[PDB]
RNA sequence: UCAAAGAGUGCU
């Protein structure tokens, strides 16, 4: 719509609805909720701590990661 | 066969001018307009946001003020933009409210400045008089120059001084004929061209606090005394009239200029008290939205609008009919409201407070002195009554009821609400078993004893 | 007295202005009307109905045949300067018929069940497979609706900005566009939804399920005000009359049904349609439009409680008490997808899979159109001041009802130890109190409403 | 209470109308003082009644003598006399104060006013000009206190073609 | 189907003595889509009045 | 404010279809052509012959209107708001295109007469009032002082006043020779009707126009002295000298032109 | 060119 006038604006806001990097944003979200669960799961666990080296060596393994990390 | 269509002509729609404005048509069928009751409502609440944000009162301050705490205020019936003021350090100004600048100064007074009038003397355009008495025991006519009037063109400064045995705490000015009256330990009347009391007034030993005549019966005067007694007085007759005794001292009296046996009483009871002259043995209306004592109380010359300066520091203004404020005007800067009077054009508010400055305010806050177009002029009465219509909306209500208020104020406010309502619950609890207890109409309460009975 | 006789001559004045009103009203609606008792109104056939009319309205009669999507459904917009047409197989153009300029075109090759103009022509919502997708006049997608999937209906309101879908899969969603938030969303429990329409008076949903009940819905309230079967039944599509007086449904049993929604009452019942019903309409005027296969038939005078109004097939021996077809259409070889009318014109769409096509009915339009609601002739820049006024005055969802008269009616440590126990006492104090003074006011009540056990009934 | 306004043009006097009156107590408020400058505004406070063009050159430059000198030439009289009704007493707004003395004596029923209110209809009346004149034939202003200018100015010093 | 005390009114609006009487003027429109510009005139109408600039006096002798 | 203009004429309409004069069609037409006039006249770039198309076009239905009030109803006039109707609004344009344009002489100058034929309809009171603005909007145009004086000596014959609107006009104007002759020629007009009716009483039973001449001579003497001369005086004595000759070539045409007003009034000596 | 978005000017 036209741009709203003061009075108009201080009525209603938040009114206008009706390089993108969303798939990336989606990517990187999801290596967070991986590594802050992998935290939550006991450190002891076998099942945890090979889990977090294939990611490791895996992002490693494509170059998101320069070195070891 | 008859066949027709509907059929649009494109000159009638659309101009063959650039310039010409295109036809509006419009059709009244109330279908073709759905929901009225969800939209009337839409543009009250809208209304009542905007009524929030125009709501600006102050506009400004008379030039410096004065000195000391200014204690008395009286404004030109003639005139819109003249003023005169008083402090307690014995200085009177005149003001051109226009311009906010004083047309002049005088240190008029040894003591404290008592009271204040703005009079025409008809001594037996370019000029106008004002009238200041304090408690130095003399009253003095004072002449000052003025641009209203180009037709001339001095004499500026006293006039004429009336001594007086005991100290004058009040003036007013009779606005047919040039005769004022006087409130000190007695009121007295007097004339411009007499330099002693012409006629003595008094109910008796009691001194008088304050006087207002009426602006109606312009022949009749009402007073005020220390003995928290009402006097009112008939000059046709030469004497008073009646008196009324009540609980508490009242600081001001001023007469409905619309209303001329009507009368308002600003009261040290956090009250203000509406009386009919004709029957005081109750009165009309009562105001109790006040935390400290009333100081001034002041008429629309519309008749329908009263304030009352309070020493809370704040300015409240109140409808005739409705016994509580609809706005509440206050400022840190405004320390003990001792006067309020109105533009008499009944469009902004003057107040005096002891600070030494007196301010001007909008008696609508949300009002604009611009003169508007007929399309402005159409909306904005189209919200009035569509917030008229729909006040008491719970949500029209809470955005239009609310205002700022002093922490003071409100302070005051809860708990003076928790002492009514320990009086209620406690008096109630004797309609329980006492047999004999009249109810007392909240209309008498005030009211000790009338001398004449009716 | 006087008051409430007061109070009573302002509305006679106000009508008064308002019949005063009426003759500013510049033109009339059409007429049809046979000049010899022989001549039908259905007999009359579409081509002399062109010849009648002048080379203007042959040009607003539009007639456009694509095959490439078929079938292809019509929405026309409120104001009406703008349509858009969606294909069944994904292909959806929005388009002036007037000025004859394609707003936007997309070419997406998914399946798609409706598509209608929300608030103008600049932007619109299309009902894709499995998801809802909205539009820009321009043709690229602002976003995706994830709440909306698989809604075969797509409904907008205009005064209270929001988007109603139905489903297969029943949850009804309400989406306000201004807002960009989903106000509420509900299951129906009558499975799926086969027929959508709105109410414009009062603003409620009117869904469509195989038992045949009707359900009225609201965004505000959890459950739907009405549920009323009149065809036994799948109802294939709800028609609701612009003064919302009358509503009609067509069952999948080939029934016709005529409802009131105010008294809710059935006016006429019509099992004599040879199949059932592809889609029925209203129009302004108060005209029924109903399709059947490659026939469309028109009455008009049918919403009135008088039985001579019911519509009636033809004739009965020219019976003057049976209601013959106002005018009768049928496109050989071809299937009608949807009907839609054609408001501020005298014209009904017509939608197909060979192509849309708009018939020429007098009457079919209402007479004036006000400048405030909606104008063809709007411009560019006030459209605009129409839509900010509009988005102003917005309708919260919680205000509709089910009347809109209804509305605006008057109806630490130790120390906070002890703190608790002598609150504990001053509450259980009130509770003493309380109950005293309420068997206090009992005893008032009472007041105010053997020989020899009288001798020892001192003892 | 201002009814009648008197404006001096070089081309001739044009007198107005108040038909409404500008709030006295907010005259300085930002709104009112934005009235003054737009044109929609300020012809709802004043149109034009009476315009009297100067017959040539030399009376434009003998009443800007009178006019400066707070006299009141034969134009002057003949222009109020027609215009202001005799009436309690009509007020009439002169930009001057000099020239109120003039007018009362000629006019003893007309009250003048020069006061800031008075001021400010003036200002705003300079400020359009012609575009109040609502197309009466005023010529064009500019060129004319131009011309004026020689007429006015270089009169007093005594020069001469000699 | 219960109404919703949001929208009701607490008390009745002065200067209407009763409930029906609000029930009354509640069912006119005073906007101008369904009212004529000049009824749209009476109706929008302030009881209170004045003329800015002017003097307002105390009320002469009937 | 269109549409209040539109709804002052409602009352009108139905009055035309309650007597029957008009059908509804009839009157829709009425109205469609009178919306589309009240748009032109409140837009922008309106001008003076929007007024004069509107009056035009608002005369005929004036005209039609009468026609067919004897062709069907068979009555001169009938007792309804239509009959004055259109005649009021029609001075209510000329109102405000006169209010809207006060230049065009021209169109003043209809105002007048259509009000002036309509004698008995327009009193002879609202005569003067568009005069009195017309005077005053003009004051220097002599056609006006001249216009109002001829109006009341013929239909009032008013002598008093219509002296008064010379003496009025010779005060703005005293340079112009054209209104000095007809207030003369008024002064001898007065004279020889006076006398004339002496000549009547007695069958039942002039020095003041000398003294207009003198001043005459004097002040359009001097106004063309004013003029000539410019801003300043002129210094060389000798065309002081023409100055003078110029006057007097110029006062003396004005003298003989008086001369040959004597030849017409056979009565005065 | 249309087509959507800004920023000034004239004037009711």
């Amino acid at each position: 719509v036209r741009k709203l006038k003061h009075h108009e604006q201080k009525l209603l806001k938040k009114v206008d609805f009706l390089e993108d990097y969303h798939k990336y944003n989606r990517i990187c979200g999801d290596i967070r909720r991986l590594a802050n669960k992998l935290s939550l799961l006991p450190p002891t666990d076998p099942f945890r701590r090979k889990h977090e080296q294939l990611l490791l060596d895996k992002l490693y393994a494509m170059g998101v990661l320069t070195t070891k990390s | 066969m008859k066949i027709k269509t509907i059929k649009r002509s494109a000159d009638d729609y659309v101009p063959v001018k650039s310039t010409q404005e295109s036809q509006m048509p419009r059709n009244l069928n109330p279908e073709l307009h759905p929901f009225e009751r969800a939209r009337e409502y839409t543009k009250a609440l809208n209304a009542t946001k905007l009524e929030r944000m125009f709501a600006k009162p102050f506009v400004g301050q008379l030039g410096y003020g004065h000195r000391d705490g200014v204690y008395a205020i009286a404004k030109n019936y003639g005139s819109l933009n003249k003023l005169a003021t008083g402090s307690a350090d014995g200085v009177i100004k005149y003001w051109n409210m226009s311009t906010r600048e004083e047309f002049v100064s005088f240190k008029a007074h040894y003591g404290l400045v008592t009271g204040l009038c703005v009079t025409q003397p008809r001594f037996h355009k370019s000029q106008n008089f004002m009238l200041s008495c304090s408690d130095d025991k003399t009253v003095k006519l004072w002449s000052i120059n003025v641009d209203d009037y180009s037709n001339k063109n001095n004499e500026e400064g006293l006039i004429r001084t009336f001594d007086g045995e005991s100290a004058f705490q009040g003036i007013d000015s009779h606005r047919e004929n040039s005769t004022f009256a006087t409130g000190g330990a007695k009121i007295h009347l007097w004339d411009v061209n007499r330099l002693k009391p012409v006629s003595d007034l008094s109910w008796g030993a009691d001194n008088i606090t304050s006087l207002k005549f009426n602006q109606n019966e312009t022949d009749i005067l009402a007073s005020t005394g220390s003995d928290n007694s009402i006097v009112l007085y008939d000059l046709r007759t030469n004497s008073p009239t009646q008196k009324i005794v009540q609980t508490m001292r009242t600081n001001a009296i001023c007469w409905n200029p619309m209303e001329a046996f009507n009368f308002v009483t600003a009261n040290e009871d956090h009250n203000a008290y509406y009386y009919d002259m004709r029957n005081l043995s109750r009165s009309l209306n009562v105001f109790k939205d006040h935390v400290s004592a009333v100081m001034d109380v002041d008429f629309s010359p519309t008749g329908d609008e009263i304030v009352t300066g309070s020493y809370d520091k704040s300015i409240r203004i109140y409808k005739t009919n409705h016994g509580h404020s609809r706005e509440i005007y206050h400022t840190k800067r405004m320390q003990h409201v001792f006067q309020v009077k109105y533009s008499m054009d009944s469009k902004y508010i003057i107040s005096g407070s002891d600070d030494g400055n007196v301010r001007l305010w909008r008696s609508k806050a949300w009002e604009r002195s611009n003169v508007k177009t007929t399309r402005e002029k159409n909306k904005l009465e189209y919200d009035e009554k569509l917030k008229e219509r729909f006040r008491h909306m719970p949500e029209i209500k809470r955005i239009s009821r609310h205002r700022h208020v002093p922490q003071v104020i409100k302070k005051a406010q809860e708990i003076k609400n928790i002492e009514l309502s320990s009086i209620k619950r406690r008096e109630a609890n004797e309609r329980r078993t006492r047999k004999d207890m009249p109810y007392i109409s909240e209309r008498k309460k005030q009211i000790v004893g009338t001398v004449h009975k009716y | 007295r006087a008051g409430l006789k007061k109070i009573d001559e302002q509305y006679k004045k106000a009508v008064s202005s308002a019949a005063a009103t009426d003759y500013l009203l510049p033109e009339s609606n059409g007429y049809l009307e046979p000049e010899n008792e022989l001549e039908k109104t259905f007999k009359v056939q579409q081509s002399e109905i062109k010849s009648s009319v002048d080379v203007s309205t042959a040009n607003k009669a539009l007639d456009l045949s694509l095959k490439e999507f078929g079938p292809y459904h019509i929405k026309y917009a409120k104001n009406g300067t703008h349509l858009l047409i969606t294909g069944r197989k994904g292909h959806v153009a929005s388009m002036d018929w007037r000025k004859g300029q394609l707003r936007a075109e997309l070419f997406l090759n998914e399946t798609c069940h409706s598509a209608t103009y929300l608030q103008n022509e600049q932007y619109f919502a299309v009902a894709q497979k499995k998801y809802t997708f909205i539009y820009d006049h321009e043709g690229t997608e602002l976003h995706r609706l994830k709440q909306h999937i698989e809604a075969r209906h797509l409904d907008f309101l205009p005064y209270h900005y929001l988007l109603v879908t139905a489903g297969e899969t029943g949850w009804l969603k309400y989406h306000d566009v201004s807002t960009g938030q989903l106000v509420s969303e509900l299951r129906t429990k009558a499975g799926p939804t086969m027929a959508m329409a709105q109410n414009p008076w009062n603003a409620v949903m009117h869904l469509g399920h195989s038992n045949g009940t009707v359900s009225l819905w609201s965004p505000s309230m959890p459950e739907p005000l009405v549920k009323l079967l009149s065809a036994r039944g799948p109802v294939n599509s709800i028609a609701i009359d612009r003064s919302g007086y009358y509503m009609a449904t067509t069952g999948a049993d080939r029934s016709m049904k005529i409802w009131d929604i105010r008294n809710f009452k059935q006016l006429h019942s019509v099992e004599s349609l040879p199949t059932p019903g592809t889609n029925v309409s209203i129009s302004d005027t108060g005209l029924l439009a109903l399709s059947r296969g490659p026939h469309v038939t028109l009455w008009k005078d049918a919403l009135k409680l008088s039985g001579d109004s019911k519509p009636c097939f033809g004739s009965m021996g020219g019976n003057p008490h049976r209601n013959t077809p106002y005018m009768s259409h049928l496109f050989a070889g071809n299937k009608v997808e949807n009907l839609g009318f054609v408001p501020f014109e005298d014209l009904l769409g017509v939608g197909h899979q060979t192509g849309i096509t708009n018939l020429i009915v007098p009457g079919a339009g209402e007479a004036n159109y006000d400048a405030l609601e909606l104008n063809p002739f709007e411009t560019k820049k006030q459209r605009q001041e129409q839509e900010v006024r509009t988005l102003l005055n917005k309708l919260p969802a919680d205000t509709i009802t089910l009347d809109p008269n209804s509305i605006g009616s008057v109806d630490s440590g130790l120390r906070s130890f002890l703190r608790k126990k002598t609150q504990n006492v001053i509450d259980e104090r009130k509770l003493r109190v309380q109950k005293q003074l309420d068997k206090e006011k009992n005893i008032r009540k009472r007041n105010h409403q053997d020989v020899i056990e009288e001798a020892l009934s001192r003892f | 209470p201002i009814e009648y306004l008197l404006f001096e043009e070089p081309t001739g006097y044009a007198v107005f109308k108040v038909k409404l009156q500008q709030d006295d107590i907010g005259s300085r408020l930002k709104e009112v003082q934005e009235q003054i400058n737009d044109f929609g505004a300020f012809t709802k406070l004043i149109e034009l009644v009476s315009f009297a063009p100067f017959k040539g050159a030399a009376e434009a430059l003998e009443n800007a003598n009178d006019i400066s000198e707070g006299l009141v030439s034969e134009s002057l009289k003949a222009i109020l006399d027609l215009n202001l009704p005799k009436a309690k007493n009509i007020t009439l707004a002169i930009s001057d104060k000099n020239l109120g003395p003039s007018i009362k004596e000629e006019f003893p029923y007309v009250d003048c006013i020069s006061n800031e209110l008075a001021q400010d209809l003036i200002r705003g009346v300079r400020l359009h000009g012609e575009k109040l004149f609502k197309g009466l034939q005023s010529g064009d202003l500019e060129r004319a206190q131009l011309g004026l200018g020689h007429a006015y100015s270089r009169a007093k010093v005594k020069f001469s073609v000699q | 189907n219960k109404k919703n005390l949001k929208y009701q009114s607490s008390a009745v609006p002065f200067p209407f003595e009763n409930r029906e009487q609000y029930e009354r003027s509640l069912r006119m429109p005073i906007g101008q889509e369904w009212t004529s510009r000049a009824s749209h005139q009476e109706l929008i109408k302030p009881r209170i009045m004045t003329k800015p600039g002017q003097v307002i006096d105390p009320l002469k002798a009937p | 404010k269109t549409r209040y203009y539109l709804e002052q004429c409602i009352p009108e309409m139905d009055d035309l279809v309650e007597k029957g004069l008009f059908t509804k069609n009839e009157v829709s037409l009425i109205m469609k052509k009178r919306t589309d006039f009240e748009h032109r006249l409140n837009s922008r770039g309106s001008s003076i012959n929007d007024y004069i198309k509107y009056i035009n076009y608002e005369s005929n239905v004036n005209k039609l209107r009468a026609k067919r009030c004897k062709r069907i109803l068979q009555v001169k006039k009938t007792n309804s708001l239509s009959d004055w109707s259109i005649q009021q609004r029609i001075g209510f344009i000329y109102q405000r295109g006169t209010n809207k344009f006060p230049q065009d002489l021209k169109f003043w100058a209809m105002y007048l007469n259509y009000m002036k034929a309509r004698g008995n309809q327009t009193s002879y009171k609202k005569i003067h009032n568009i005069y009195n603005q017309l005077l005053k909007l003009h004051p220097t145009n002599v056609d006006i002082w001249i216009s109002c004086a001829k109006y009341e000596y013929e239909v009032h014959a008013n002598f008093k006043s219509c002296r008064n609107i010379f003496q009025n006009g010779l005060r703005f104007n005293p340079d112009v020779p054209k209104l000095w002759y007809e207030y003369v020629k008024f002064e001898l007009n007065f004279i020889t009707k006076l006398i004339n009716r002496r000549k009547v009483m007695g069958l039942i039973n002039g020095d003041i126009a000398l003294t207009i001449f003198d001043v005459c001579m004097k002040t359009l003497g001097k106004h063309y002295i004013n003029k000539h001369k410019g801003y300043y005086a002129i210094s060389d004595s000798k065309m002081n000298i023409e100055l003078n000759k110029e006057t007097l070539n110029y006062l003396f045409s004005e003298s003989l032109r008086y001369i040959k007003l004597f030849d017409e009034f056979l009565d005065l000596e």
